[PDB]
């Protein structure tokens, strides 16, 4: 796994180079914006159970075929697996936010996931919907202006959305 | 690669757990220490050539035989001198990468793993490298917490060679 | 018990390694966050009785049946009322212990481990406890980083019950 | 394992009690002196290879019987084991310093050590000597007044010495 | 799926053995008990609607709050009422499948596995379901060994929820 | 493990003997009373969750020291373990009833249990109380004259009580 | 694994349905014919060693190439493997007869067998011959009218033959 | 020892489960089959001497060399004759124990385990024993289900020797 | 296949080691013993037919029933006689292969593995084969170390059948 | 694994044949030349560290791209792996020389090696160069006429070269 | 301890097998090679002092700095000179023990295991020892197979240091 | 494990000594008598099945209590174990003969054997009898003057007897 700092190091090591002033400046800037990133992770994590439950409930309201007898999330074992997978994907998205790099999400979660769902007969497009609904809820919570020192977390929200989209694209 | 952030993640992941406040405190500690670490990194980088060139001379002064003895593992030809200066520059570059990452991961991965095997196989003495590192430590020009950061990674390398 | 210090040690130990700078940064992060954590701990402790008594009423107001329904698992006798107030006080005491330790270890060890089994076996509803925790969160009277610390451990408990 | 904070919590939990104002104050005081504790761990660790090597060399100079043919540290396998044990004991002493509590040292290192050395025929009194020499070197390095903001680290040095003594007493 | 026949086979298979008389006796026991089990299955099936509708009312009578309290996990809207009747019908259908199979396999596979997770995640109380099962047990109209068979599988479900 | 039939065989095998007419008659009699034994196992098992829960609740009402902070069944982990042990002991008592022999209970459950509780600091006398309360509830349920063909199950009840007593004696 | 009863349940569960009267009647009929099925399994199993040995001896008489030096059943290791495979296939055919369903035979024995024999260089057509000879012997023994209450076991014999044919088709 | 009852228990135990109806059906099957099994046991026992004495002669008639050939593994001395009659009586006693237990456990434990090793080491031919068992099967005098029970255990032994 | 050379290699390989002098001594021992082993191999080969034909008669003389008794496992038909002579020739050929390889590997792989299973399944008596091997040992015509080599592999086979 | 003797046996066993006089004579001849083969293995092995080190140093002098930052043998972990692989290949070549057969080299070393290097991004053509340089050094040392009883080891040297070539061909 | 005899035993033991001819050939190879090995052992022993004293000088001549440089790891004091001569004598004694045992076991157990750790920790250069071993090899005075034996164990040590 | 040569080395290593001329001479003498030792191992091993079988048969003739129903070697499992133990003890005695040292026999076979037999209820005095009978048969076979170059193997026979006695003493 890499974090944002490790990734810049790795790139410099393969060139045999010390960091440039621009590179140093870019890492410094990440550090200076780090309280925003810690708030986003704390807020999402703190609301994880409702983000998952609410998105699940909505999915199944929109896609009743998934819970009808014979559907992929019918039976309590299948439902529990489906709920697990939502919490897993959200867990690895939040690791990516803390690290500022998608490598942990790509390597430990998304790699081979498409093929796993194909072999099972799980509908990846429906997984993607679930993801998208968690993304929307997560960003809303992360970027709530109440109860926090005011400031602009827009770049960070774009970065968070990109991780969720990356996940949704990898399963559909 | 071992950094305070990838350690925090790996810990939560091994237990199948979301990040908790224990882990986010560790990252905050890393973000606040980065001020000193980045001072040290930039200084070492800016003064790299002079540190490297000085350190190689310190080696040769401590161990004069390395400038005279016949054999490709010594610095008695132009090619050997260049290999030695190259190596010392690797060690300093790895110190700068540790300070940038906030941990030992870059030095562990790119230099320490295999180090004993390399030195034995090519007949490179660990003490040559320790001498170069001691020179860098004495002459980097840092003070305060920037000096504590640089010295922690220099001394890590020394311990790895001992 | 999981604290940022015992995590740092355990990590170094699993790899058979001395502590490095990666670990000492994590501890510094813990020592600096302790200012907010200890503010929160002391406040919650000082106002424990009123928080506990208020939280129990909030439960009873959300779930009135718990004050009337016959059965030892409900709060319809003096003995049940006392069990319920006792439990709510356990949850708050565990929050204070997390803030003191700097992590979830005390709540994990003394309350979460076995929690699902206990609630099922004695027919205690998780949602009763979630309601009490939501009351504590709304009414603790903290702001700034002290509030962020208290809420992180309250919300951890809520997630454990969900 | 416990740290200093965990130990106070554990004691309060077995009584069913919230912390007292005195207890809170005592933990606060540890936090306020924490930079000293981080310096001590960084300094000892940073010098670990020489602390071990120097104490070993002195031991064997004073106790030549240990390295003569037939002695417990004769043969490179036995010498390497003896050197390993010095580095292990020093490693677990430094964990105890970071934690402010001996539990990790007691539970993971010292428990059963006396009996291990008896079964091997390793002389525990000589192990104790090795320890004592590392303690002296460690404290000297930790408490060096050069190159550090001036202040009084005497209580901390007494605490460090006590961990080393605890180790030396457990093996002899 | 756990039935007396697949248990007998699995046992012989784990030991790499042909079926022996020990196993064929177990199957004969299953074939003779099937007379009572199939009586019970057919009765429960024939009277399913009335049992389901009665059982849901029993729940609502024991726990009136479930018909009034706001929230999607309760039976205070038409959609909730339908979810609840649907669930009770699942439980009864699983009882009929156990009686048909001669064991707990169908209930174990389709309902019990994951049951604790489901109830916690969607805030469904186990005691709601226990009440419905107690109603079915009191009101199925069976006697003799057919009643012993039905009750064994109903009580299995109750224990799984306790 | 032995059942009642296996035990008679084992005894005859060590003497090198075919069964006697008295031995055959005694096994036949067990078979003829087997419906009673199947009813007893079905009834106890069917009520296992309440037998455990009710006895636990009574124990802790009579022995509040066990649940007070510092007590052996304080904390949810310890309470869950205590409840587990009640269900385990009841489970192995019911195996003994089906087999008509205590060997499974002795070998898989009771052997070494006394020593386990001593090492933990668990009060075996309190475990015994729990057992006794389960025995009383189990026998009452097993021997309920409602809803069953009438007959005399008194010998069987004495046999069941003896297994529970055997368990209670092994832990105190 | 499924038995005949489990398979009907599984089919009803995926439709979300209680059983129909026709379904119930079909399972009842299986139960009523169960003594025939137990006789067939007991008779085949009781003669397993000769069914295997006799078919093997015939195979090798008809196909001497298999035992000549260089042949797939030359050497005692290869012969023992070949004999093992005959007993395995017969074992899983008899499980299928007891269950009234091929799933155990398909899942635990036949799946991947064709590919295993291809990789080895074992002749599947010759395995099929072996199977066919065991089928013929098994049915003859199962359906012997001596020493049994008279009745018509013709449907059952057709079912047994189908399992053997299914096996023979899967390996060639 | 493998009996239908200890199999049922062992199965529940491996899964950490109380006994269920699947297991109690298997025991009932055993209790009902015991009527035939015990008929067979008592008959074989009552007629043991004549069966044993007849079976040994059948061996000697099929394999006449065993009565003449020199060597302690043969029945050409009084001591050998006695060993052979003793062995045949062991086999019949083990058949009676299987019928009493309701399974193969007694024969598996006391005779089959080690059987190949014993026969090879002492140069005892399996076919001698198969011949004795075939005689017992032809001459026990049972019919109906008692005969099916006796023959199942006799044929089990034959298969174990083949 | 087990030979002194493949044993030496396998040993070094299991330890991830180059060959050392310990292993090269073992091979030299094999190369010097090959003089006797190859004498024995060539003799046995040259006289194979007569040894095989003599050995089969010795079997029939020790065990006359094998020439008369009805059944395909006996040598009472032309086909059985041919199977028996074929088998005896396999055993002798395997002895010659051991002497050529310098170890038991060929006999272990091509004949011993599965031997107990084969003899039991086809009702072949081990003692028939032991008798043939004893004849070969008595009649091979070798002396000195060639005889020690042949007898070591013949007696190995005898032990494998005992 | 096979040695030269085992291979002749295996071939005869698949034909069902005793050895011929020509076959016997060919094995005898190998034995008679065995001191040469033991000298070759002893000499190569005795010089293994320099054969590897010298070939490595030459490789990297001719192919500096391999050690530059980003190259496959840059970093001490990659260099140590590259050196390991040279010693492995030389180790299995010397086993083949002792055995007089390539089977151990083919089965335990070369099988799948090409594919391993492709997946890694290791340049097999450069591995081949390394091999060739070890072959040249090994043969020179093996066939040094100083310090040994004089004789002609030319056939043996051709056999040794063929094993090295076989290795070099399998990786490129 | 690894010798050709304990290797042969260990091999048979790992397979649960009696010794076979494969193993007894390996021991014979050892017994015949012992003639050369014991010649070498006795010679080295008889001339040990002169070899040790010569070898130490060769080190000092190749690496003159070792006689001047300040530090306890060098031979610039009487104590260092004595440590160095002691070490060289250990290496030669271990060579003699290998020749006596017929394998590398004594050197493996008493000197190689831990060797890398020792040299690194005490800052002893492997090349010092290689130089001493090269001197012994050039100057032992042996020829023929005795020389091949001595050199095999000397070169083993050299490889272990490389 | 040690052989005779290793044991002399070990003793010299603990004194820090090169071998003496007497020590060298003693090892040389072992080598010179080695053909006798190889004959003894080959002869015993070659007759292992009869040495075991004959001693077993005699034991049970003299001690019929061991095979009567209830006796320790009654049942085929117990008999097979008893026969196994005889072959094990003989196997490790022959390793000791090849090595010229008892260490392999002591360490891998005899250590803890007495205690194993006590816990089982196996009669060690009867095991000792079995051993003694194998010793007598083994020595007779080893020292048979027919079919071998004549010479005096008396010292070797005394050494072999001592290993068997050592075994017999360790179990009784
Ligand atoms: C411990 C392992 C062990 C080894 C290593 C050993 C080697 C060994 N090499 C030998 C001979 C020899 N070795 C060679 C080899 C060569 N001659 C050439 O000039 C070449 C360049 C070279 C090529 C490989 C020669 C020529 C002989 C004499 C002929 C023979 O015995 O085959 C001899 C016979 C005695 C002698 O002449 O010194 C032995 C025993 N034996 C051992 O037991």
């Amino acid at each position: 796994m890499l974090d944002a700092f490790a990734k810049v190091v790795a790139q410099a090591d393969a060139r045999g180079e010390f960091l440039t002033n621009a590179q140093f400046d870019a890492l410094s800037n990440l550090v200076k914006e780090g309280n925003k990133r810690l708030d986003a992770v704390n807020r999402i994590t703190s609301n994880a159970s409702t983000i998952v439950a609410n998105a699940a409930r909505a999915l199944f309201a929109e896609q009743p075929q998934l819970i009808q007898p014979g559907g992929n999330a019918y039976t309590n074992r299948r439902m529990a697996a489906c709920l697990r997978d939502m919490e897993i994907i959200l867990r690895y998205v939040t690791y990516a936010i803390l690290a500022g790099d998608s490598s942990v999400l790509d390597d430990r979660c998304l790699n081979g996931l498409r093929e796993t769902y194909q072999a099972l007969g799980t509908p990846g497009s429906s997984v993607a919907v679930a993801i998208q609904k968690m993304k929307d809820a997560a960003i809303a919570i992360a970027n709530d202006p109440n109860g926090i020192t005011p400031g602009d977390c827009s770049a960070l929200m774009s970065e968070i959305a990109g991780y969720f989209d990356r996940a949704a694209a990898a399963v559909a | 690669m071992k950094t305070p952030i990838t350690e925090a993640i790996a810990a939560a992941d091994t237990q199948g757990r979301f990040l908790s406040n224990t882990e986010l405190q560790a990252v905050d500690g890393r973000f606040k220490r980065a001020v000193a670490s980045m001072e040290a990194a930039r200084a070492l980088t800016n003064n790299a050539q002079s540190l490297i060139d000085g350190a190689a001379q310190a080696v040769y002064q401590k161990f004069p035989y390395t400038t005279t003895m016949q054999g490709s593992q010594y610095a008695s030809t132009p090619e050997g001198k260049a290999k030695c200066a190259r190596d010392i520059g690797y060690y300093l570059r790895m110190v700068t990468y540790c300070l940038v990452a906030g941990g030992t991961g870059p030095m562990d991965e790119y230099l320490i793993a295999g180090l004993s095997e390399i030195n034995s196989t090519f007949d490179l003495s660990p003490s040559w490298y320790i001498e170069a590192l001691k020179y860098i430590k004495a002459n980097h020009g840092l003070t305060g917490q920037a000096a504590v950061e640089a010295n922690a990674y220099i001394d890590y390398a020394i311990n790895a060679l001992s």
